[PDB]
């Protein structure tokens, strides 16, 4: 079939109509990024020649190829730890959680560390570890930071965020009550802070439910780890291909190097072995060139993840769609194999209502404009509201400001402005 | 390390110098438990061979021979090999050999080579393009040539189709190419399928008769039955050795195993398509051919401006298999283990780092992630800063690398 | 009359231990799910083509088939491979020793060798003039057709006889049924488990999903 | 040793050219590394076999350099686009973006030139002497809630 | 389309499958780039008359 681009929607625009949301949903959009791929190293003399002295003395005739291939994989291998430091080690102190969870009704027990585990990941970090799945001078090297260390940095960044807001990302961590922290997250998106406090139980129940959905999503939806599982699969498939190339003849009489040495003699053996050396070396240059290019892709993802750590977790971002869809409130990092997962908490408006509106209101010949917010009417009453949540105030000399006479403005309306 | 890095100065770091391998302590030879001498010397003294369209074959098995005397011998006017060197034959074994033999004119001995064409190679005796074997021939004009002509050696001049490799076809059916009906007799475009060389003592040294023997070797998945004049050693187990199972050869530990070779299986392979195990042809046990138990060597050092002292990490090796410490990354030797934790100075892996500290030694420790802090959180308490400091932070970024150019003709040739 | 090959006619391509691998090879195999002939083991044992090689099977109460002949002519005008059982060994000859031209028995030496309920399966191929034999035996789970599910035939014999073959026939000991199909050059994928054992296969040319 | 990110660009490219020059000492399986030996020891039909081994090796060596310069130049360009972004947002502006224009609350930045790169002196406000206070989300007066 | 050449090329092994794979991975990525730039909008909005 011809694919549809999405459901079609005629937006109800007209020169004096505005829709304002009367309600909200606290969404928690998850995002996943690769950070560091499998570290490898190749002992090229052992890969090409397998301790044949005859082959090793031929490989000397090529010069610096083996050392510059071992150098290129070494440069990639050190950089995998540089990425893993830059994404997680953004905080120089290891913050730890208070014992008692008086966070105003929000339930972080599913994303904070769990003492029941043998390695103290959170509950959601452990789902992410369950949903993700060499012998010929080729080797795999361990990372510098173990998963038992990364699970402490994703605790320090998280317990910082919960107890102290932006501040641990700018100076000493300052304690602040978590309900008041959310009041300054809300006031950062133009929703006036009383909209939090008057609705704090609703916001807690929406947030706790939106965290609960992520456990059910990750438990059922093993495909959600797609990016990270593919970074494992690409490196496994590349090593399997580099190993299986040892079987190829490359125009020699046999690919078992000991056949040539045990059936021919040294004058003909060099003419045959130089085909295997050229073929195995061209195979190893092909692998190392693809690892250098693939390292640049994982590095671009680690710089992006390190930037999302600094903006979304250590602060709040005004950058639309950068820290999840909706207006950004707050983000929690969670560790995953070869990667990082952000739970971006976002305020999404809902339950619009239509209103008649005007850019200005004419009083005694003066034009009044809203100080912050929009003028709106149900049809006969006139009011002013903040833009992002319907909250109708009476129009006054305080929540408005004057500029000029009523003649100049297009679509100004006649209504009385109150003076306390 | 100084040699790996091609320098006399080594900075503080960890350097990937080398690779530890357990060395082959002795060589081990494992031919089958066979005796007897192979009948090649019977073939080399036969009264005649067949006419070449009906070429003889002798199967060779359950025996040994010395080949080295043969290409030295004045008995032979030509010796050749393909896929093997004659010099190497005394070191080898084969599942079978087949000695194939006939008499032909010397000008046709050129057709006894891999993948050839012409009336011998097409219509008497085909060798394949990848033939593994040797060829032995001698001028036999003293035995096989006569006044008026020795007609008793013949070859197929014509056939309807070319022979497959080692196809033998003895029937002398008439070569009817045209409309001239065969009826068991010669005719125009219905020629006699043979010709006779008619060897006369006036023939030149190429047109003269040559007796020929072709040594068709095979070594298969099925074990050897023929060998060179070398004796077996006894077996050695669980130590690194330079092994030789019927010519299957290398460096490795002959590891005892219960690898479940099915009753017919003789050799086993790693995914690289190289041998990982063998059935010993005398002991009849599944020896895993473990390699030299290898592991990359990495060298941890403070700068040579500070000290000549050094520590060594055998990556993926256990310390029982090489002060001493078992990291998860591999066995670490020459570094003092410490229970205190510090900022990471030289990285090792799996949370370990090393440094030069107190009288100095290289220490190794689990790295410290940062100073531990508990935020004084509660539902009605806030910390507000009463003062500030204006920091200045220096951030350094590269923008443009050196604009090189290489003229490829002046570099490559000059 | 005809039936279907299903997954039958797989065999070990060499005497090599491979384990925990989806290995692949190109060789003579019986094509999967392909049309094959079926016959009664009576009187219904005519001359057949051999082509490049044969898959043969027979369903028998007490082994009624006790030999086969392979060659160009099958008639003792030239050396032709005669394969036989004597109830203690397999016996093999190439001689112009003519068996009954009506192909049953009621109960030249240029090469020689000696070693419904029973389903016997055999695979035969000739390479460089050497004759190669593979086989497996089982109790039946179906009365007339071939079994649908997997089994790998084991190597029995490899004899360097040096003979051309284009036809064959089977021979009966009397006082049951048999199946015949032909091998083709195919790429196969082979499921070697931990125990050195091929446990399943794919005929890569069977269909686009097999590709 | 603070300038590691700039000095390493100079060291990586210097090590690449010095490795590329050393490759002219390789035999590549020819009878000599030096091409005037092959032309002064051998007749044309033999020299054009030996030279073909050298050309095959030297050309594979030069493609290996140019491929790694393309990769390294893409790595430097990702840093040049980052520097061009900090010039636009930190110097020519003030940044609301946490820990992009240096640690702390960003006020201002000054660019300074350096060989092969740029050095920013980010000026940042860091709050630095706490007091601990009792707090409340709102104040109740005449039964009405007041918020700050 | 020389089979005589193709049977030599098989001796060079898996270079040919990984070249066809590398160009396939680039080719699929060109669709993903065009998806991520333009398909940021969930419903096809259209203007008033
Ligand atoms: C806002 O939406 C929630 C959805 O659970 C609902 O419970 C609540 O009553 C709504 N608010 C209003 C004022 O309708
Ligand atoms: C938080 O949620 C978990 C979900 O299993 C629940 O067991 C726990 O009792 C909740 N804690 C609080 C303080 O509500
Ligand atoms: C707003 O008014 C338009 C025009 O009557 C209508 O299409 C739209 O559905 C209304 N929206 C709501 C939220 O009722
Ligand atoms: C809005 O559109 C109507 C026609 O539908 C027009 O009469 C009216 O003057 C317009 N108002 C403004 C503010 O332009
Ligand atoms: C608004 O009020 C003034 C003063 O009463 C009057 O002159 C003007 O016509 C009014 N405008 C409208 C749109 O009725
Ligand atoms: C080290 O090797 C010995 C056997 O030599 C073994 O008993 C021990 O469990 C090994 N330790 C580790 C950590 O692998
Ligand atoms: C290190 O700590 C362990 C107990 O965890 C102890 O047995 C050992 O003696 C300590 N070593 C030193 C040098 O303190
Ligand atoms: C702020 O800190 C400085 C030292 O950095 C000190 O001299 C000054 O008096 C402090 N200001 C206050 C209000 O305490
Ligand atoms: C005041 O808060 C700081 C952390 O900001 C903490 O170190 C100190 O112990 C607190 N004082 C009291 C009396 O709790």
């Amino acid at each position: 079939y011809t694919m549809s681009l999405g459901v079609e929607n005629s937006v109800a625009y007209s020169n004096n109509s505005i829709a304002i949301p009367t309600n909200f949903t606290i969404s928690v959009t998850t995002e996943i990024l690769p950070v560091s791929m499998t570290k490898t190293s190749v002992d090229c003399t052992m890969y090409i020649c397998g301790d044949s002295t005859e082959c090793s003395n031929l490989l000397l005739q090529y010069g610096s190829f083996c050392t510059q291939l071992n150098r290129a994989l070494t440069g990639i291998a050190v950089e995998q730890d540089k990425n893993t430091q830059e994404v997680f080690a953004q905080v120089k102190q290891i913050y730890k959680t208070p014992p008692i969870k008086d966070f105003g009704g929000f339930n972080f027990s599913q994303i904070l560390p769990d003492p029941s585990k043998p390695s103290k990941r959170s509950f959601i970090e452990d789902l992410l570890f369950n949903k993700v799945t060499k012998f010929n001078g080729l080797t795999v090297l361990p990372p510098l930071l173990t998963d038992e260390m990364i699970a402490q940095y994703t605790s320090a960044l998280l317990a910082g965020t919960i107890t102290s807001g932006w501040t641990f990302g700018a100076g000493a961590a300052l304690q602040i009550p978590f309900a008041m922290q959310m009041a300054y997250r809300f006031n950062g998106i133009g929703v006036t802070q009383n909209v939090l406090y008057e609705n704090q139980k609703l916001i807690a129940n929406q947030f706790n439910s939106a965290i609960g959905k992520i456990q059910d999503s990750l438990s059922s939806t093993a495909s959600a780890l797609g990016k990270l599982q593919d970074v494992v699969n690409q490196n496994a498939q590349a090593l399997n291909t580099l190993v299986k190339q040892l079987s190829s003849n490359f125009g020699a009489i046999s690919s078992v190097l000991n056949d040539i040495l045990s059936r021919l003699d040294k004058v003909e053996a060099e003419v045959q072995i130089d085909r295997l050396i050229t073929g195995r070396l061209q195979s190893l240059q092909t692998y190392v060139t693809q690892q250098l290019i693939r390292a640049a892709e994982i590095r671009a993802s680690a710089n992006l993840a390190a930037t999302k750590m600094s903006e979304c977790v250590l602060g709040q971002s005004k950058r639309v769609d950068f820290c999840g869809k909706g207006y950004h409130l707050m983000s929690f990092p969670q560790s995953a194999p070869h990667g990082v997962v952000f739970l971006h908490v976002t305020y999404v408006p809902a339950q619009e209502k239509n209103f008649t509106t005007a850019p200005a209101i004419c009083h005694d010949g003066k034009a009044h404009f809203p100080r912050e917010g929009v003028f709106v009417s149900n049809g006969t009453h006139w009011f002013v509201t903040q833009r992002n949540f319907y909250e109708p105030q009476i129009i006054t000399t305080d929540n408005t400001f004057v500029s000029g006479n009523c003649d100049v403005v297009i679509g100004i309306v006649n209504n009385t402005v109150y003076d306390p | 390390t100084k040699c790996t890095l091609k320098s006399f100065t080594v900075e503080k770091g960890i350097y990937q110098t080398s690779n530890f391998r357990v060395q082959p302590t002795e060589s081990i030879v494992r031919f089958p438990n066979i005796t007897n001498l192979c009948p090649f010397g019977e073939v080399f003294n036969a009264t005649r061979f067949a006419s070449v369209y009906a070429w003889n074959r002798k199967r060779i098995s359950n025996c040994v021979a010395d080949y080295s005397v043969l290409y030295n011998s004045a008995s032979f006017s030509t010796f050749k090999c393909y896929g093997v060197s004659p010099t190497k034959l005394n070191d080898l074994c084969f599942t079978n050999v087949y000695a194939d033999s006939f008499v032909i004119r010397g000008d046709e001995v050129r057709q006894i080579a891999p993948g050839q064409t012409g009336n011998i190679a097409d219509y008497n005796y085909k060798l394949p393009d990848d033939f593994t074997g040797c060829v032995i021939a001698w001028n036999s004009n003293n035995l096989d040539s006569k006044v008026g002509g020795n007609y008793n050696y013949l070859y197929r001049l014509f056939r309807k189709s070319n022979l497959k490799p080692f196809e033998r076809d003895i029937s002398t059916e008439i070569y009817q190419a045209g409309s001239t009906p065969c009826n068991g007799v010669k005719g125009f475009n219905c020629y006699f399928p043979l010709q006779s060389y008619g060897f006369q003592p006036t023939y030149g040294v190429g047109y003269q008769p040559y007796r020929v023997v072709v040594l068709s070797f095979e070594l298969l998945h099925a074990p050897a039955t023929v060998c060179g004049p070398k004796k077996s050693t006894n077996l050695v187990k669980n130590k690194c050795v330079n092994f030789n199972f019927n010519g299957l050869t290398g460096t490795g530990v002959l590891t005892e195993s219960n690898k479940k070779f099915l009753p017919f299986q003789q050799f086993g392979r790693d995914i690289a398509d190289t041998t990982d195990a063998v059935r010993d042809p005398q002991t009849l046990e599944i020896l895993d051919i473990t390699p030299c138990s290898f592991g990359g060597v990495s060298v941890i050092t403070p700068g040579t401006n500070t000290s000549n002292q050094v520590a060594v990490l055998y990556q993926g090796v256990n310390c029982t298999e090489v002060n001493v410490f078992q990291t998860r990354a591999g066995c670490l030797i020459g570094a003092e283990h410490v229970n205190n934790s510090y900022e990471c100075d030289i990285p090792i892996g799996a949370g370990i780092c090393a440094s030069y500290q107190t009288s100095q030694s290289i220490i190794a420790y689990t790295m410290s992630l940062g100073v531990e802090n508990s935020v004084a959180y509660s539902n009605n308490s806030i910390a507000i800063p009463t003062n500030f400091t204006i920091s200045v932070t220096t951030e350094i970024l590269p923008v443009s690398m050196t604009k090189t150019s290489v003229d490829c003709t002046m570099y490559i040739c000059g | 009359a005809y039936t279907n090959s299903f997954t039958r006619g797989v065999y070990y391509p060499d005497k090599v231990f491979r384990s925990s691998v989806l290995h692949s090879t190109q060789d003579l195999f019986l094509p999967f799910f392909s049309n094959v002939t079926w016959f009664h083991a009576i009187h219904a044992n005519p001359v057949l083509p051999f082509n490049d090689g044969v898959y043969f099977a027979s369903t028998e109460k007490s082994n009624i088939i006790r030999g086969w002949i392979f060659g160009t002519t099958l008639d003792s005008k030239t050396q032709s491979l005669l394969i036989v059982n004597n109830a203690t060994n397999v016996v093999i000859k190439v001689c112009e020793f003519q068996f009954c031209n009506d192909p049953f028995l009621g109960v030249n030496c240029t090469f020689e060798y000696v070693s419904f309920k029973n389903l016997r399966e055999f695979v035969f191929k000739n390479i460089d003039g050497y004759f190669k034999i593979y086989s497996k035996h089982t109790p039946i789970n179906l009365v007339r057709g071939l079994p649908q599910g997997f089994s790998a035939l084991e190597p029995l014999v490899d004899l360097p006889i040096g003979i051309n073959i284009t036809r064959f026939q089977t021979l009966l000991a009397l006082h049951a049924a048999y199946y015949v199909g032909y091998l083709q050059p195919r790429t196969f994928l082979l499921k070697y488990n931990e125990n050195g054992t091929i446990t399943d296969a794919v005929d890569c040319a069977l269909d686009p999903l097999s590709e």
